[PDB]
């Protein structure tokens, strides 16, 4: 064969670790990767909390499948030169907190942010799950206070209702990528379950639209 | 045997 | 006569094509892509049955041509054995292929323990073990049978008994026409109302097209399938249960629809290779 | 890094008999294994090799039909199951470990041997001298040759060199014709042509004494040449 | 805080400043010939013939 | 008195700028004329490397030209054997983003880092025949960008956080910390003798450091954005940059100004690596544009293309016997070309 005993030794060797690599490769393609984004002070750690350096991961499995979440928070550098790190996660949960209106105010920061991530050229295809938090303070807040000092064109009640929707239907407006991609939209309850099984629903239809590509029915 | 001008993917002349 | 010498001619023609279009998808799939996807393990196996049936056809070119067989008896019991193998593969692969996209899109959490490329290759070679073993009638009483000079190739039956003939046809109609159809049939329209149910597929124009292409390319599968078999089946069931007389327009019928059963074999790689998206790159980047 | 081994004593004729080694302190299942064997005053000669995952298994002639070599990983041992006994077993056996890769040291480590007693176109290895008096203090030179060329067309040459000191396991000093073994001090130097090789001792030192034997990795079955003991 | 860094940034220019520099010329007609004395062994502008490479095959 | 001080930098710019321009005289185009072309530069795939299952980030060459290590998204580092496809070694890694390797001059040890803002020491020869991690260096508050070392015990590294640092590998501490950049420090490249070093930033400048005294002597400005990657000449006396402008360019150290610029209007995509030939008559970037371009330095001109890859080239190098060029790229392989 032109080769020596140990030539001979030596590939098989080699040929000993591409079966592990392609075994290691094989167990990973089934994991859900998610990502975590916000302001601060926007009820992020009561999430993480109820869920199970540079970067903080937490994992968790639900009915037999398996979570891998991703904390960029402490970061504090130019997000230009890392954010393409992240293109191919399945979702992407943002967190914001409805009482920050009154207190420029924090509200426009948010949506400022998340105008921002949005309509990123890495993130074309991927799915977002908005949590707006801390429901009961909102609705004792805005009886005392007015919601026109974050916006002045609202004409409605002083209610909970309409203001909740107004705010969902700005933040709606700023998508620009209608047909491609859903916006999921949940009001946070705290002492429930719901909010993992909220998640558990949304990338189900994930997963389904993967299978059908790959198998070239669409 | 019994021959069956048409069977299968053949013609047999009888 | 005149009609020979067209019967002849097609049949060159089915075969060049089908084994032109068989030979690219395999040079295509062994090179530039890989076998890494349990698709594409489900398609180099078919595209290798096709082309291996696609061999088969001078034979009954040489034949047609001329009303004798001019080759010896076991040629033509090896090549009896051969199209029998290649005919049943085929058709218990497309099985297969369909079982395989229900259960990825309906139940897309359970199957992922179930679903390997280990267990992809189990179910091939247990594929090929039993089309081998369903065909054994034809290769063991396959002979030559001569009356005048002049012989054919047939399927001699012990005791000159004219039932023989209708136990195999009901045989070969149950299994090979029948339960695959109702299989595909049933798993296609499944997937078409669970796509229905989904919220991120549905709810805008030009996501109801991609919804129309899904529709149209599952329907079109199926017209195939039954539009190049059905009348094969038919007129041996015919002939089977009642005697008919020859006549030369009956032979040139009987000869074209033998040779429309392999136009299928050259409709397969379009379908299911040359359409997908996954493909295209490799394709454009071999040529 | 211990290999201790086991098994041995005392077997009457026409009988079956398994040795083992049990290792520790190492990553076992990324080595090959050997066995080879010393008879009461003859020199060494190989038994048998099994490699890493269990691919590839190499006997010896003399022993093949004989002798079965087996590993569990698990449980970090080596296994040799012996039948048929003859009278030209009677020996010391041991146990070698081997790693190949680009640039690696293989037949590094020995282990201590376990005796057994029975009651009652392959290379040829020269070593033409025995007995080399000395003193310390002085320079040696040592000379083995072969019956085939050790080069290969890759660019190397596949010789060996070993050191066995009174009542001990033999050692590692020279791989590959020219390379020193780690833990080896610099008064060691080898030097060869395609068909000859010397060994050469700057300055001489007490504990230099003992038997030193030569080895070819070319081809399979591996095989020794005599010995040469230097004296005082 | 601000004065202090005003004045890091005055000592440290101040410190470039002096800095001795030569021609334009001399640099480029000393890098030119750094490459006329090295282009006989540079086994990429001019291919070796197939019995040195050692990536033939 | 902030206003003073304002004045009086402004002052020293404007006199830093006239004895520049005082130096210049003639320019490098008039001198490197009336001389012979390289010709046109062809070279072809040699191996191909496969085994990654995800984006790579990095590659090093070993000193002995036959050695190579890389690094992949997914949590793996792998070392090549190069005259045989051989796999000599599979390390996994503790945090999978990662974005740097570097191969130490002895051969006995390797460094990675990134995301996690920690540099890793792994110790490839031991005594029970297993690769382990030997050092964890914990300073840094930002991503790490880049290592090299200068010895098996000294390293020095670049960060996010504007500063680059020399570090004692034993005793795990920073001995000297270099801070003078605004702006995301991004590559890093030792002199040959290994006395000075050049960086280059996000704030489009790039400076020449000391490492005993552990000052800043030069500063050099010129493109208009984002400084990637950056190498120094053969001899020691000038240096490369490129950008996400889309252009190269090249720095003199003794006349402190630059020499030459390297664009063509085809070009408008961003520059990822960049690299020297044997004697320097050869410049080499990869693109975004799935693609490497082969520059001559004494002339302007392009000279040769190599198209080898599906997605971004992302790193580049050159043998130190001066025979193959790798490249690297997110389409998962490694490729040979001599």
């Amino acid at each position: 064969c032109t080769l020596s005993a140990e030539d001979k030794a030596a590939v098989e060797r080699s040929k000993m670790i591409d079966r592990n690599l392609r075994e290691d490769g094989e167990k990973a393609a089934k994991e859900v990767k998610l990502l975590l984004l916000g302001a601060g002070e926007s009820g992020k750690n009561t999430i993480v909390k109820q869920m199970k350096t540079g970067i903080v991961e937490t994992h968790f499995t639900f009915k037999d499948l398996y979570f891998k979440m991703f904390d960029v928070g402490a970061q504090r550098s130019e997000r230009k030169k890392w954010i393409h790190c992240f293109e191919g996660v399945t979702a992407i949960i943002f967190c914001v907190a409805l009482s920050d209106y009154d207190l420029m105010n924090r509200m426009h920061a948010s949506m400022k942010l998340f105008d921002s991530i949005c309509n990123n050229k890495w993130f074309t295809e991927t799915s977002i799950i908005l949590f707006l938090n801390k429901k009961d303070l909102f609705e004792e807040k805005i009886k005392r206070s007015p919601l026109t000092i974050c916006y002045p064109e609202y004409t409605g009640s002083n209610t909970y209702e309409e203001a909740a929707a107004y705010i969902q239907c700005q933040f709606e407006d700023l998508n620009r990528r209608k047909d491609t991609k859903e916006i999921y939209t949940h009001f946070t309850c705290s002492t429930d379950t719901k909010n993992v099984q909220f998640v558990f629903d949304a990338v189900t239809d994930v997963i389904i639209k993967n299978n059908l590509k790959e198998c070239g029915l669409y | 045997a019994g021959c069956k001008n048409f069977f299968w993917k053949t013609f047999t002349s009888c | 006569l005149t009609s020979n010498a067209v019967l002849t001619f097609i049949y060159f023609v089915v075969c060049i094509i089908g084994l032109c279009g068989n030979t690219l998808v395999i040079y295509v799939i062994l090179r530039y892509a890989k076998m890494k996807t349990i698709t594409n393990i489900y398609i180099l196996n078919l595209a290798i049955a096709d082309e291996l049936f696609m061999l088969g056809l001078p034979f009954l070119a040489m034949q047609v041509a001329l009303v004798h067989w001019p080759f010896g008896k076991a040629i033509c019991r090896v090549v009896m054995t051969v199209d029998g193998i290649n005919q049943f593969t085929s058709i218990f692969c497309l099985t297969v292929m369909s079982i395989d996209r229900y259960l990825a899109v309906v139940h897309p959490i359970k199957s992922a323990k179930w679903r390997r490329p280990r267990t992809a290759k189990m179910i091939t070679m247990a594929v090929w073990g039993v089309s081998l073993l369903v065909i054994l009638p034809i290769m063991i009483y396959a002979g030559l049978r001569s009356n005048q000079g002049r012989s054919s190739c047939t399927i001699n039956w012990p005791g000159e008994s004219g039932a023989w003939y209708t136990g195999f046809i009901i045989y070969t109609f149950i299994l090979g026409f029948l339960v695959p159809l109702t299989i595909i049939c049933l798993c296609y329209l499944f997937i078409i109302i669970k796509v229905k149910s989904v919220r991120l597929l549905s709810g805008s124009r030009e996501k109801d097209r991609n919804l129309r292409k899904v529709t149209r390319m599952v329907s079109i599968v199926v017209a195939v399938f039954i539009f190049c078999w059905l009348p094969f089946y038919i007129f041996n069931v015919s002939s089977v249960s009642m005697a008919i007389s020859p006549t030369p327009a009956l032979k040139g019928m009987f000869d074209f629809v033998v040779v429309l059963t392999y136009a299928n074999s050259c409709a397969n790689p379009i379908l299911y290779a040359f359409l997908s998206d996954n493909f295209k790159k490799s394709f454009q980047n071999v040529l | 890094v211990q290999l201790v081994e086991s098994g041995g004593g005392l077997v009457q004729p026409g009988g079956s008999r398994k040795l083992s080694c049990s290792a520790s302190g190492f990553a076992f299942s990324s080595f090959g294994m050997h066995w080879v064997r010393q008879a009461p005053e003859k020199g060494l000669e190989w038994v048998a090799y099994i490699s890493s995952g269990s691919g590839t298994i190499y006997y010896a002639d003399t022993v093949k039909g004989r002798f079965t070599i087996s590993r569990d990983d698990p449980k970090n041992t080596l296994f040799l199951q012996m039948t048929s006994l003859r009278s030209e077993d009677t020996a010391m056996y041991y146990c070698v470990r081997s790693i190949y890769y680009y640039g690696s040291s293989p037949f590094d480590f020995w282990g201590q041997g376990t005796t057994l007693t029975v009651s009652s176109s392959d290379i040829v290895m020269t070593q033409a001298t025995s007995s080399v008096p000395v003193t310390p203090g002085e320079s040696v030179s040592i000379s083995c040759r072969s019956s085939k060329s050790l080069l290969h067309s890759n660019g190397n040459t596949y010789l060996y060199w070993f050191l066995q000191r009174p009542g001990q396991s033999p050692q590692l000093l020279i791989y590959r014709m020219s390379n020193l073994a780690s833990g080896v001090p610099d008064r060691f130097s080898g030097s060869g042509s395609g068909t000859a090789f010397t060994l050469t001792i700057s300055r001489l030192e007490a504990e230099d004494v003992g038997v030193y034997y030569c080895m070819q990795h070319l081809e399979y079955p591996l095989t020794f040449g005599a010995g040469t003991k230097l004296e005082l | 805080a601000s004065i202090a860094q005003a004045r890091k940034l005055v000592e440290q220019l101040k410190m470039e400043a002096n800095i001795d520099r030569i021609k334009v010329s001399k640099a480029a007609a000393d890098l030119m010939a750094y490459c006329e004395a090295h282009a006989k062994e540079d086994p990429l502008l001019t291919p070796v013939p197939a019995s040195e490479n050692p990536f033939r095959e | 008195e902030l206003d003073q001080l304002r004045q009086e930098a402004e002052q020293l710019k404007n006199q830093i700028r006239d004895a520049r321009k005082a130096c210049a005289d003639a320019t490098l185009s008039q001198i490197t004329n009336n001389i012979d072309p390289v010709g046109r530069i062809q070279m072809r795939t040699r191996r191909t490397l496969r085994g990654h299952l995800a984006k790579i980030y990095a590659m090093h060459w070993g000193t002995d030209s036959r050695l190579l290590v890389s690094a992949s998204q997914d949590g793996k580092l792998i070392i090549w054997d190069s005259y045989t496809t051989n796999k000599v070694h599979a390390i996994p890694l503790r945090s999978s983003w990662v974005m740097t390797c570097a191969y130490a001059p002895s051969g006995n040890y390797v460094a990675c880092g990134g995301l996690d803002n920690i540099c890793s020491i792994y110790n490839l020869k031991t005594r029970e025949g297993n690769v382990r991690v030997s050092r964890e260096l914990a300073g840094h508050t930002g991503y790490l960008s880049c290592c090299r070392f200068l010895d098996d015990n000294q390293i020095v590294t670049s960060s996010g956080d504007t500063t680059c640092a020399l570090w004692d590998i034993e005793t795990g501490q920073q001995t000297t910390t270099f801070t003078g950049h605004t702006g995301d420090v991004m590559s890093l490249s030792l002199a040959p003798d290994t006395r000075l070093f050049v960086s280059g930033a996000c704030d489009a400048s790039a400076k020449l450091w000391d490492v005993r005294e552990g000052m800043c002597r030069q500063t050099f400005t010129g493109h208009e954005s984002d400084i990637n990657a950056i190498c120094f000449f053969p001899n020691g006396n000038a240096f490369a940059t490129g950008s996400d402008d889309a252009t190269c360019r090249l720095f003199d150290l003794r006349a402190d100004q630059e020499l030459m610029t390297y664009s063509h209007d085809n070009i408008i995509c961003g520059i990822t690596s960049v690299s020297f030939s044997k004697s320097g008559r050869l410049l080499l970037a990869g693109y975004d544009d799935f693609n490497c371009n082969v520059w001559d330095a004494l002339k302007a001109d392009r000279a040769g293309v190599l198209a080898g890859h599906d997605n971004r080239v992302s790193c580049l190098g050159v043998t130190d016997d001066g025979m193959a060029v790798a490249t690297g790229s997110w389409d998962s392989f490694l490729k040979i070309w001599n």
